[PDB]
Order: structure tokens, then C-alpha cells, then sequence
């Protein structure tokens, strides 16, 4: 009923000998993972290393990799389009929860904190 | 390459992070666990021929919730997972995970796994579990379950033993080669 699978383990990080860099044509799902992934990092610096999950999640965007590239769903490209202001509401519940603050003023702080952090992230890319 | 891409899934403390780092280093870790699992991919020979395999962890605390599907898109097998000796966790199968990941993944396949089974044979676990009324989670209860919400197949595991751990896995890449 079976055939013979036989893992080839290996210790340390070999993960990105996987990836499959190549582009799709239109509405590249790997861009996307690009986008989530500069998304991600904005809020792991907001939330100041204090969310491990968030920067564990980025990684992983880059793992997505491993499988080839497609246009992407309405589905998927909708989620990318909302991942900013869940992770703000994330953020701003975050800040509710560790600190006293009203969930109004975590949500003013939380926005202007992303912004801010994205801003520096934008004039941080090398050359 | 061909590639297998495998998303755990299920409750916070089941023992999602442990099974993956049990399985792919064959030790159980106890100095290091973070909350989801460090990138890692293998090369599987699958009757002769190379596959990539790619495992995915998860944080299944309702924080993440809407963070959590960023993963899903291109899975091709979904492993749900609950603690035999956790019943809130298993009942959390039926009500959270299954119907999450058939909400976005459809016709993904996915596993129903139990894990931490080598609690089921510790008086301790019991006798907590006893108190508010609880008894551990039997293959029999957790095989209707699988029936019932179509799951591939029931399988179970100890991380800590290792015990099913490379049945868990191997069956998760059948499951992945199919229909
Ligand atoms: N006895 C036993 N404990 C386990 C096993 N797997 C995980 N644990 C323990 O359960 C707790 C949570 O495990 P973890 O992998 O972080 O669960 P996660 O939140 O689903 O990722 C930790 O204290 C682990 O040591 C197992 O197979 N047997
Ligand atoms: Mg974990």
C-alpha cells in the first residue's frame, strides 16, 4: 500500500538550499510573502523583541519558498491587504494588555508607532 | 524538486514545537523551545525519487489568529494536533482547527494526531485529570472524531519517546500524495 520513504536529516540550518527563487508572471504569490514578511518585521520592532512569534513568522514567509511560485488567490491577496491593520490591532491590544492604557490610546499609539517603524525600515533598505 | 509542505496545527502546549524538533533532530529539548519551530527543510527519497520536504509550526493562542493563515497557502497536508491527556484540546479540534483550516484550505487533506501519550500511563496526569472529572483520550473516542470531521487517518505519538513519532510523519506525506 506503500512506498519506501527514506528522510534524508541533516543537521543545522539547511532550510534555504530549498527555495525556489524563480517568479511567477502576474500577482506573484512570493511578492506577497515579500510584502507580509516587511510587515512582520515592522511589528516584531514595535513590539521590541518582546513577541518572539512575530519574527519566527517572518522567517517562515521566507520558507514559504520552498514551493514554487503562482499567481496568487483573491483570497491571498486580500489577506495581504489587511495584514497592516491587524497587525496594529495586535500591537494595540498588546499595549491594553502590558500597560494601563485605554483601547483607544493603544490604537493611536499602535498606528503611529507601525508608521514610524516602517518609515525607518523604507530608509533602512541597502543598496 | 517536488515539494511536500506540512502546517501543524492545534492548541498552545499540546506539544506542536516539541513533535517537530523530536522528529527532526531525534532529541526532545528542554533548554531550547521556542513558540514556533526554527525553519527547516529536508530532502525525502519517496520510492526512489527527491522530494523537498518543508515543516511549518504554528501559534495557536487566539492572539494570532488572524496571523496564523499567512502560512497556509500552498500546504498540501495539514497535521491537527491535541493532547491525549489535554480533553479541552481535543474538543478544541472539532470546534477551532478543523474548521479552520477547511475554511481556507478546503481540500487540503489533513491528519488528526494525538500527542504526549506517554501521560496517559502517569498517575499524576490522572490523577489531576480525575479532579473535574476528566479521563485521558482513548485511540477508540479519537478515531470517531477523525471519521467524523474526515481526517485522513488517527495517528498518535510521544515526542518525548518518540514512540509513532516516524509513522506520524510518514503517513502525513502519504496523505500529501494523493487525489
Ligand atoms: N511528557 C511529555 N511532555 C511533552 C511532550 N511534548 C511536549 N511536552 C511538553 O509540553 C509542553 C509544551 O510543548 P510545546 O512543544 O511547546 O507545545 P506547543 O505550544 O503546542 O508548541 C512543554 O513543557 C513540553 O516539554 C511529550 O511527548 N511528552
Ligand atoms: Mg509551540
Amino acid at each position: 500500500a506503500r512506498p519506501e520513504i527514506i528522510v534524508l536529516r541533516e543537521p543545522g540550518a539547511t532550510w534555504g538550499n530549498y527555495l525556489q527563487h524563480q517568479k511567477a508572471s502576474n500577482h506573484s504569490l512570493h511578492n506577497l510573502y515579500n510584502l507580509q514578511r516587511d510587515l512582520l518585521t515592522v511589528a516584531a520592532t514595535v513590539l521590541g523583541k518582546q513577541d518572539p512569534v512575530l519574527t519566527s513568522m517572518a522567517n517562515q514567509m521566507e520558507l514559504a519558498k520552498v514551493k514554487a511560485d503562482r499567481p496568487a488567490t483573491k483570497q491571498e491577496e486580500a489577506a495581504a491587504k489587511a495584514l497592516k491593520k491587524n497587525l496594529i490591532e495586535l500591537i494595540a491590544a498588546r499595549t491594553q494588555q502590558q500597560d494601563g492604557l485605554p483601547a483607544k490610546e493603544a490604537h493611536r499609539f499602535a498606528a503611529v508607532a507601525f508608521r514610524d517603524a516602517q518609515v525607518k525600515q523604507l530608509n533602512n533598505q541597502p543598496w | 524538486m517536488q515539494t511536500i509542505k506540512c502546517v501543524v496545527v492545534g492548541d498552545g502546549a499540546v506539544g506542536k514545537t516539541c513533535l517537530l524538533i523530536s522528529y527532526t533532530t531525534n532529541k526532545f529539548p528542554s533548554e531550547y523551545v521556542p513558540t514556533v519551530f526554527d525553519n527547516y527543510a529536508v530532502t525525502v527519497m519517496i520510492g526512489g525519487e527527491p522530494y523537498t520536504l518543508g515543516l511549518f509550526d504554528t501559534a495557536g493562542q487566539e492572539d494570532y489568529d488572524r496571523l496564523r493563515p499567512l502560512s497556509y497557502p500552498q500546504t498540501d497536508v495539514f497535521l491537527v494536533c491535541f493532547s491525549v491527556v489535554s480533553p479541552s484540546s481535543f474538543e478544541n479540534v472539532k470546534e477551532k482547527w478543523v474548521p479552520e483550516i477547511t475554511h481556507h484550505c478546503p481540500k487540503t487533506p489533513f491528519l488528526l494526531v494525538g500527542t504526549q501519550i506517554d501521560l496517559r500511563d502517569d498517575p499524576s496526569t490522572i490523577e489531576k485529570l480525575a479532579k473535574n472529572k476528566q479521563k485521558p483520550i482513548t485511540p477508540e473516542t479519537a478515531e470517531k472524531l477523525a471519521r467524523d470531521l474526515k481526517a485522513v487517518k488517527y495517528v498518535e505519538c510521544s515526542a518525548l519517546t518518540q514512540k509513532g513519532l516516524k509513522n506520524v510523519f510518514d503517513e502525513a506525506i502519504l496523505a500529501a500524495l494523493e487525489p
